[PDB]
């Protein structure tokens, strides 16, 4: 399960202070174990 | 279920598909067919006295 936002912020201030809901817009039936995780870069 | 269906401007999110009371009785669905947003009423009722 995949929950996103896109929220423009303009303090900057690192994670901002506030409340932003995230909506369920990918779910994968994917059962596969997972322990690990890596992001990628260009 | 019974009751009657109306046109609703309940503003669902996309992924959303049922919409329930403080009973957790449903009040709003969505149509499988034509994606329409439809609240459910009961239908008139009342107490009737003598
Ligand atoms: C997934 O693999 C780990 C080993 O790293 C194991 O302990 C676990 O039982 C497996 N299954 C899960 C997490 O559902
Ligand atoms: C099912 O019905 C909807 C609404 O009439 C229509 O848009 C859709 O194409 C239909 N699907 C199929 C597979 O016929």
């Amino acid at each position: 399960k995949i929950y996103s936002k896109h929220t423009p912020i303009n303090l900057g201030r690192d994670l901002p202070q506030g409340f932003s809901a995230l909506e369920p817009l990918v779910d994968l039936p994917i059962g596969i174990n997972i322990t690990r995780f890596q992001t990628l870069l260009a | 279920g019974t009751g009657v269906l109306t046109e609703s401007n309940k503003k669902f999110l996309p992924f959303q598909q049922f919409g329930r009371d403080i009973a957790d009785t449903t009040d709003a669905v969505r149509d499988p067919q034509t994606l329409e947003i439809l609240d459910i009423t009961p239908c008139s009722f009342g107490g009737v006295s003598v």
